[PDB]
C-alpha cells in the first residue's frame, strides 16, 4: 500500500519539524523579556464614537492616512468615516448586506467588501461621476470571503470559507493565484509591511505563511486549540500574532518558524474575535467576545489595558498607521476611537 | 462624460427679469453642491450664488443678494437662477459650477460652458495678484503670485486657495484645490505653494497649452472672491 | 463655529448621509427575515416557488409585508462561523422533505437523510443565536409519502416507531421527533405545516407564524414579554 | 479512490519543502523582537502617550 | 348648621374627626411607598435604560405623573391631621389641588395610552403606530400634558382657601348645587378610559388565546398583569365614582338643605379618593417592576 507508506513519510516529516523547531529553541521570549521593564497600565478613552450604523459591524479598516476609516456592517452600507471630524465621507449600498469583510486600499482610491454572496466587490470611491460605483466582483471562491486586503490599486489577497486563499488581478478580474493547503476554513488575513508574504488563519487551528510571487505554503504554524479568528504581523513583518476561539494570542516566528508566547488569562474564556498591533509592536490589542478589547504586552505577555465600553462583542481591531489611535468595532453598531 | 450646458442668456432690458437654466449630465447631480460664476466682458471672475447638496445652504453675493435666487430640481438634473430687476452691470457670462465638499474632494472641479446674458443702457477676503499680464517663452518655467487680506491657513491645517486656468475661448478649469493639491486631469507640472497670506503658482515647462489668465480663489469664507487675473501671453 | 465653508458643506454632506441611513433602517425594519434551511435539495425549491454562489435572496410580499427570505444552501462551509449573521432574524423556516425517510443520503454509507435532516435541526433549533427564535418547519412532500408508506414502512427509518403504517400517525410520529429535539420549549415554539407540491396556505402559515413572533417582539419592546 | 495518493504526495512534498527551512534560534528571534520594540518605543503613540497639543483625536 | 357659601353657591361641607382618624395613616403609607417605587422606576429610566423606545416613554411619563401626585401627598396629610385646616395660604394650596388632579388625570391619561399601545401591539402588530420615534412620542405626551393643563388649570383661578368658621378649607371636592366641570372632569377620566382600557384589554386577550399565543407562560404573565393593571384602575377610581354618583343622586333629590345626610357620603368620598393615589402608588409595582425587560 502506497498511500500507508506515504502517510508513514508524512508522519516521519512532521515529527522532524517537530525536532528542528524543539531543538532550536533554547531561550523563551518571556526568560529574556523578564528583564526588561514593562509598559505599566496603559489608560485609552474613547476619543470618537462613530454613529450610524444600525446593524452589528463585521469588519473595519483604517486608511493609510491614518484619518479615514471604512467599516462594513449587515445594514447593507459601507460607510467611510473622518474620524477626525466623526464625519461620513460617504455611505456605499451593499448588494449584499451579508459583508464580512472589509478593506481599504493603500492609495486610498479603493474600498473592497465581501461576504456570504462569495465575490470581493471593489467600489472606485474617486469617480468623475462624484459617486462610489463597483469597480468590479471578483469571483470564484465557492465558500463565503471572510478576509481581503489590497496590494495595490490592482491586486488584492482574498481569504474565504472554501479553504482556500486567492490573489486578484482587478484589470481583468481574474484569479491569478490561488493559495491552498488550509484544511478549515480560512477566517483571517494579514499582509506583510513589504506585501511579499502574508499569513492566514483557518478553522483548522493552523496559520500558514504564504507567498505571493510564488503561491505556494512556506510556512505551516500550529498550538492554538480552536479555529483561528485573527491574524497580524508585526510592524517588522518577522512575526505574527493569532487570535482563536480558546481564548488565547499565540506569538509566532517566520525566521524561528515557532510560537514564541501565548496571551492568555484565566479570566478570559471567550473567543478572540480581533488581533491588532501597536505601532512599535509592543502592544498587542485583542478584540474578544466579553464585550471589551484587552491590551497585551506582546513582549511580556501581560495584561497591559482593558479598552471596555461596547455592549456587545468586539468585532474587528484596527490601529493606525501612525500609531495615533486605534479603533474598535462592535456588534452593537457602534466604532470608537481610543487614544 | 460629465457636462454642464447653460442656457437663458440673452440681451435683457433694464431692470427686467430672466431665469437661467443650467442642465447636468454625467454625474450625481443630487451629491454636488452647485455655483453660480459670472464673468463680465472686463475679464474677471465673479462669484454670484451657491446652493448646498439638498438645497439646505444657501448663499448669495452681497451685489445680487435678495435681487436674485438660485434653486436646484435634482429629479431633472437642473440647476436654476431666478435673476429680477436686471441692472447694466449684470452683463456678464454666467458660468454654472459644479462642486462637491467632504475629505479630500476637489471642489470647483468642473465649470460649464457658460451664457452669455447682456443688459442694455468690506469684511470680505480681497484677493490680489500683482502681476495682470506677463510675457512668458514656452518651455521655461513660470510663477504667478497671489495675496490675501485674511490668512486662508485654517485651525485644521487647510490653506483653501484654489488656482483656476481659463484658456481664451475656453471655460476655467480647476488646477489647484488646497493651496498644493493637484487637480485632476491638469499635469504635474503645474505646482501650487505658499503659506498665510501669501501664495504661489508655478508652471515648469511651460507651452502653448497653458496659456489663459489664471485666477487665485480663497474658499475659507464666503462670498468667494477671486483674484483679478494673471494672463500669460507669448 | 470653528468651522470653514468647506467644513461646514462636509458636516451638511454628513448630515444627509445619516438622514439617508435612517430612511434606510426603518424601511429594513419593516421587513421580515427569514432564513431558510432544510438538509439538501428536499423541499427549499417547491417553498421558494410557492413563496415567489453564495446566499439567495428571495423577496416577496404578503398583506402589506414584505418578507426577506434568505436561503443559504450551496454554502459548504462551518455554520458556525457565519450562523450568528441571522441571529435577528424574525423566523427560521426549516424544510424537510416527509419522503427521505427510507433514502439514502449517498454522501455516507448506512447514512439517513431523515436523520441528517434530524441533526441539522437539532444544531440549528438548540443554536446559541437562536435561543428566540421561532422555526417554521415545514414537512413537504405529503403525497409522496402518503404513496410511498405502504410500500415501503416507516420502520426502517426509525426502528422504536411501533405504530400502524398510516399517514395520520406517522406523520404526527414524525412531527413529535422533529419537536422532541427542542430543547429551548420554555422560550421558544416551533410551527409545524404538512405542504404539497402545491399547497397554496404555506404563505399563509408563514405569514401566521410571523405575525406571533411579530406580538411577541412588540410585547418584549412594551415590557410585556 | 486513487486520486488520494496525488493529495498525500502533495502533503508529503509540502512538509519535505517545509522542513528544508534554515531556523534561527528562538533566542536570536527574541532579541530582535526586543529591539525592534525598543528602537521604535519613543514613536509609538499608544505605547508613551504624546500631549493633547499633539493629538489629532483631542 | 355646615351650611357655607364658596362662591355664592348655596351648598355645605364637613370637618369629621373620622378624617383624622383614617386619611393621615393611608396617606403616609400611600407616599412612603408610592415615593420609593416611584423614584427607584425614575431612576432605572433616567441611567439605568440603555435606549429607550416610546412606549418606555410613555411609561416614563406615567412615572413621572404618579410621582408628582405623590409628592403632594405630605401637604394633604398635614391638611388632614388638624382637621381640614390649611396652614400654607393662598397660592400654595391652588398648586397642591391644581397639581394633585393634573397628576391625576395625566396618570390617567397615560394608564390609557399605555393600553391603546399595547392594544396596538397585539390586536394590530403589522400597524405603523407599533413603529413611530421617539420624537413623535415626545409630541403625543407633550400634546396629553397640555391637555391635561389645559383641563386643570381652571382650579388656579380660584380663590382659595374658603375659611369657613375660621377653618381654612384646602379642596377641590365640595358638595355643591351648581353644575362644576371639575365633577363633570372627575366622572368623566374614570368612565371614558375605563372603557378604552376594558376594551383594549379584552381584545388584547381575546387576541392572545384566539392565536393560541396563551401556550408561552411569559404571555400568560403577560394576559396576567393586563387583568392586573385593569381590575387595579377599576378597585381605585370606581369607589370614589360611585360615591360621587350618589352625591350627584342626593344634591337632585334633597338639595343643599339638611346636610346632615352628606355627612357620610362625603366621608367616604375622601376615603374612596385615597384609592386614588393608592393607585399612583401601586403603578411602579404593576407597570414597571414587573416587567422582565426592566432592570
Ligand atoms: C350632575 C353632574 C355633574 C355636576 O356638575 N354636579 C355638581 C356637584 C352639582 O350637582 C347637581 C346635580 C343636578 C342638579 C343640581 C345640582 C357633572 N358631571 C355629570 C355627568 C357625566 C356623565 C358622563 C360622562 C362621560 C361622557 C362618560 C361625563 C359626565 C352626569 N351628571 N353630572
Ligand atoms: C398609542 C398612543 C399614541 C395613542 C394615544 C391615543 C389615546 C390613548 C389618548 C389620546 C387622547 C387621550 C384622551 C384625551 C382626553 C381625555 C379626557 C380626560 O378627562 C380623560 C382621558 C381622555 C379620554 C384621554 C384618554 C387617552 C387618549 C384617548
Ligand atoms: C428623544 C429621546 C432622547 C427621549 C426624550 C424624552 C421625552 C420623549 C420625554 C421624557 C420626559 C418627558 C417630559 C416629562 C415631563 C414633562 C412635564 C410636563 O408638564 C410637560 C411634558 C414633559 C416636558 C415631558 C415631555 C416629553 C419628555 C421630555
Ligand atoms: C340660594 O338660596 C337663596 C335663598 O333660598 C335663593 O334665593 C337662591 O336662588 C339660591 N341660589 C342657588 C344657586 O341655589
Amino acid at each position: 500500500s502506497e498511500l500507508d507508506q506515504l502517510r508513514q513519510e508524512a508522519e516521519q516529516l512532521k515529527n522532524q519539524i517537530r525536532d528542528a523547531r524543539k531543538a532550536c529553541a533554547d531561550a523563551t521570549l518571556s526568560q529574556i523579556t523578564n528583564n526588561i521593564d514593562p509598559v505599566g497600565r496603559i489608560q485609552m478613552r474613547t476619543r470618537r464614537t462613530l454613529r450610524g450604523h444600525l446593524a452589528k459591524i463585521y469588519a473595519m479598516h483604517w486608511g493609510t492616512d491614518s484619518r479615514l476609516l471604512v467599516s462594513a456592517s449587515q445594514d447593507g452600507k459601507l460607510i467611510i468615516w473622518d474620524s477626525y471630524t466623526t464625519n461620513k465621507v460617504h455611505a456605499i449600498p451593499l448588494r449584499s448586506s451579508w459583508v464580512m469583510t472589509c478593506a481599504y486600499a493603500p492609495s486610498g482610491n479603493y474600498v473592497a467588501c465581501g461576504g456570504l454572496d462569495n465575490i470581493c466587490s471593489i467600489y472606485n470611491l474617486k469617480t468623475r461621476e462624484g459617486n462610489v460605483r463597483v469597480s468590479r466582483e471578483l469571483a470564484g471562491h465557492t465558500g463565503y470571503l471572510s478576509c481581503c486586503r489590497f496590494l495595490d490599486d490592482n491586486q488584492i489577497v482574498t481569504s474565504s470559507g472554501d479553504t482556500t486563499c486567492a490573489l486578484w488581478d482587478i484589470e481583468t478580474g481574474q484569479q491569478t493565484t490561488t493559495f491552498t493547503g488550509h484544511t478549515g476554513d480560512v477566517m483571517s488575513l494579514s499582509l506583510a509591511p513589504d506585501t511579499r508574504l502574508f499569513v492566514s488563519g483557518a478553522c483548522d487551528a493552523s496559520a500558514k505563511l504564504w507567498d505571493v510571487r510564488e503561491g505556494m505554503c512556506r510556512q505551516t504554524f500550529t498550538g492554538h486549540e480552536s479555529d483561528i479568528n485573527a491574524i497580524c504581523f508585526f510592524p517588522n513583518g518577522n512575526a505574527f500574532a493569532t487570535g482563536s476561539d480558546d481564548a488565547t494570542c499565540r506569538l509566532f516566528d517566520l525566521r524561528a518558524d515557532q510560537e514564541l508566547m501565548t496571551y492568555s488569562h484565566d479570566n478570559i474564556i471567550c473567543g478572540i474575535t480581533s488581533v491588532s498591533f501597536s505601532k512599535s509592536g509592543r502592544l498587542l490589542l485583542a478584540g474578544y467576545d466579553d464585550f471589551n478589547c484587552n491590551v497585551w504586552d506582546a513582549l511580556k505577555a501581560d495584561r497591559a489595558g482593558v479598552l471596555a465600553g461596547h455592549d456587545n462583542r468586539v468585532s474587528c481591531l484596527g490601529v493606525t498607521d501612525d500609531g495615533m489611535a486605534v479603533a474598535t468595532g462592535s456588534w452593537d453598531s457602534f466604532l470608537k476611537i481610543w487614544n | 462624460d460629465v457636462q454642464l450646458v447653460e442656457s437663458g442668456g440673452g440681451l435683457v432690458q433694464p431692470g427686467g427679469s430672466r431665469k437661467l437654466s443650467c442642465s447636468a449630465s454625467g454625474f450625481a447631480f443630487s451629491s454636488f453642491g452647485m455655483h453660480w460664476v459670472r464673468q463680465a466682458p472686463e475679464k474677471g471672475l465673479e462669484w454670484v450664488a451657491y446652493i448646498s447638496s439638498g438645497s439646505g445652504t444657501i448663499y448669495y453675493a452681497d451685489t445680487v443678494k435678495g435681487r436674485f435666487t438660485i434653486s436646484r430640481d435634482d429629479p431633472k438634473n437642473t440647476l436654476f437662477l431666478q435673476m429680477t430687476s436686471l441692472r447694466s452691470e449684470d452683463t456678464a457670462m454666467y458660468y454654472c459650477v459644479r462642486s462637491i465638499y467632504y475629505y479630500g474632494s476637489s471642489p470647483f472641479d468642473f465649470w460649464g460652458q457658460g451664457t452669455t446674458l447682456t443688459v442694455s443702457s468690506g469684511s470680505d477676503i480681497v484677493m490680489t495678484q500683482a502681476t495682470s499680464s506677463v510675457p512668458v517663452t514656452p518651455g521655461e518655467s513660470v510663477s504667478i503670485s497671489c495675496r490675501s487680506s485674511k490668512s486662508l491657513l485654517h485651525s485644521n491645517g487647510n490653506t483653501y486657495l484654489y488656482w483656476f486656468l481659463q484658456r481664451p475661448g475656453q471655460s476655467p478649469q480647476l488646477l489647484i484645490y488646497r493651496m498644493s493639491n493637484l487637480a485632476s486631469g491638469v499635469p504635474d507640472r503645474f505646482s501650487g505653494s505658499g503659506s498665510g497670506t501669501a501664495f504661489t503658482l508655478t508652471i515648469s515647462r511651460l507651452e502653448a497649452e497653458d496659456v489663459g489668465v489664471y485666477y487665485c480663489m480663497q474658499h475659507l469664507e464666503y462670498p468667494l472672491t477671486f483674484g483679478a487675473g494673471t494672463k500669460l501671453e507669448l | 463655529c470653528t468651522l470653514s465653508a468647506e467644513d461646514k458643506a462636509a458636516v451638511e454632506r454628513s448630515k444627509m448621509i445619516d438622514r439617508n441611513l435612517r430612511e434606510d433602517g426603518e424601511k429594513a425594519a419593516r421587513e421580515v427575515k427569514l432564513l431558510l434551511l432544510g438538509a439538501g435539495e428536499s423541499g427549499k425549491n417547491t417553498i421558494v416557488k410557492q413563496m415567489k454562489t453564495g446566499i439567495v435572496e428571495t423577496h416577496f410580499t404578503f398583506k402589506d409585508l414584505h418578507f426577506k427570505m434568505f436561503d443559504v444552501g450551496a454554502q459548504r462551509s462551518e455554520r458556525k462561523k457565519w450562523i450568528h449573521c441571522f441571529e435577528g432574524v424574525t423566523a427560521i423556516i426549516f424544510c424537510v422533505a416527509l419522503s427521505d425517510y427510507d433514502l439514502v443520503l449517498a454522501e455516507d454509507e448506512e447514512m439517513n437523510r431523515m436523520h441528517a435532516s434530524m441533526k441539522l435541526f437539532d444544531s440549528i433549533c438548540n443554536n446559541k443565536w437562536f435561543t428566540d427564535t421561532s422555526i417554521i418547519l415545514f414537512l413537504n412532500k405529503k403525497d409522496l409519502f402518503e404513496e410511498k408508506i405502504k410500500k415501503s414502512p416507516l420502520t426502517i427509518c426509525y426502528p422504536e416507531y411501533a405504530g400502524s403504517n398510516t399517514y395520520e400517525e406517522a406523520a404526527a410520529y414524525i412531527q413529535c421527533q422533529f419537536e422532541d429535539l427542542n430543547k429551548r420549549k420554555d422560550t421558544k415554539e416551533i410551527y409545524t405545516h404538512f405542504t404539497c407540491s402545491t399547497d397554496t396556505k404555506n404563505v399563509q402559515f408563514v405569514f401566521d407564524a410571523v405575525t406571533d413572533v411579530i406580538i411577541k417582539n412588540n410585547l418584549k419592546d412594551c415590557g410585556l414579554f | 479512490n486513487t486520486a488520494s495518493i496525488a493529495q498525500a504526495r502533495k502533503l508529503v512534498e509540502q512538509l519535505k519543502m517545509e522542513a528544508n527551512i534554515d531556523r534561527i534560534k528562538v533566542s536570536k528571534a527574541a532579541a530582535d523582537l526586543m529591539a525592534y520594540c525598543e528602537a521604535h518605543a519613543k514613536e509609538d503613540p499608544l505605547l508613551t502617550p504624546v500631549p493633547a497639543s499633539e493629538n489629532p483625536f483631542r | 348648621d355646615h351650611f357655607l357659601e364658596i362662591d355664592k353657591k348655596n351648598c355645605c361641607v364637613f370637618r369629621d374627626d373620622f378624617i383624622v382618624k383614617v386619611l393621615p395613616p393611608v396617606l403616609g403609607l400611600e407616599f412612603i411607598f408610592g415615593l420609593l417605587g416611584n423614584g427607584l422606576a425614575l431612576w432605572i429610566f433616567c441611567f439605568h435604560l440603555k435606549s429607550w423606545k416610546s412606549s418606555r416613554i410613555f411609561l416614563f411619563n406615567l412615572a413621572v405623573a404618579d410621582f408628582l401626585l405623590i409628592i403632594c401627598l405630605p401637604f394633604l396629610m398635614d391638611n388632614y391631621v388638624r382637621r381640614w385646616d390649611w396652614k400654607f395660604g393662598d397660592i400654595p394650596c391652588r398648586l397642591m389641588l391644581f397639581m394633585l388632579a393634573m397628576n391625576r388625570q395625566g396618570s390617567i391619561i397615560f394608564l390609557t395610552v399605555v393600553a391603546v399601545d399595547r392594544y396596538f401591539r397585539v390586536v394590530h402588530p403589522h400597524h405603523a403606530l407599533n413603529k413611530i420615534s421617539n420624537r413623535t412620542a415626545a409630541i403625543i405626551s407633550c400634546l396629553l400634558w397640555g391637555i391635561t393643563i389645559g383641563l386643570t388649570v381652571h382650579l388656579l383661578k380660584k380663590k382659595m382657601p374658603i375659611q369657613n368658621g375660621g377653618a381654612n378649607l384646602c379642596s377641590s371636592f365640595s358638595i355643591c348645587h351648581t353644575f362644576q366641570w371639575h365633577e363633570a372632569m372627575f366622572l368623566l377620566e374614570f368612565f371614558l378610559p375605563l372603557g378604552i382600557i376594558l376594551f383594549c384589554s379584552a381584545r388584547i386577550i381575546w387576541s392572545l388565546r384566539q392565536r393560541q399565543m396563551d401556550r408561552h407562560a411569559k404571555i400568560k404573565r403577560a394576559i396576567t398583569f393586563i387583568m392586573v393593571v385593569a381590575i387595579v384602575f377599576v378597585i381605585c377610581f370606581l369607589p370614589s365614582v360611585v360615591v360621587r354618583i350618589r352625591i350627584f343622586w342626593l344634591l337632585h333629590t334633597s338639595g343643599t338643605q339638611n346636610c346632615e345626610v352628606y355627612r357620610s357620603v362625603d366621608l367616604a368620598f375622601f376615603i374612596t379618593l385615597s384609592f386614588t393615589y393608592m393607585n399612583s402608588m401601586l403603578d411602579p409595582v404593576v407597570y414597571y417592576f414587573s416587567s422582565p425587560s426592566f432592570n
